[PDB]
């Protein structure tokens, strides 16, 4: 999984 | 003051290392909703290519804007509540 769709899973 | 109709649509005011953070990718302003916020500190690891490249949860700030905000050297995207505490330390909310 990238970073950019974990750091999405945040908002 | 009304309250947000969102915990992202919450405005805050950045104190000053977390703004001097958010301006060296980009932002102009001095009040942001807490989705900017979190949009600007996630471009701010992807342009210093802080995350692990095999393990892109994992986020190495030692010593760093970002890890003197929050004060470690690494941290898991995974600590969601863990993130939100250390980012709320350096955020004032405003009106509106």
């Amino acid at each position: 999984t990238s970073f950019x769709e974990y750091w999405x899973l945040l908002p | 003051s009304q309250i947000p109709a969102s915990e992202q649509e919450t405005l805050v005011r950045p104190k000053p290392l977390l703004l001097k953070l958010l301006k060296s990718v980009g932002a102009q302003k001095d009040t942001y909703t807490m989705k900017e916020v979190l949009f600007y500190l996630g471009q701010y690891i992807m342009t210093k290519r802080l995350y692990d490249a095999a393990q892109q949860h994992i986020v190495y700030c030692s010593n760093d804007l970002l890890g003197d905000l929050f004060g470690v050297p690494s941290f898991s995207v995974k600590e969601h509540r863990k993130i939100y505490t250390m980012i709320y330390r350096n955020l004032v909310v405003v009106n509106q």
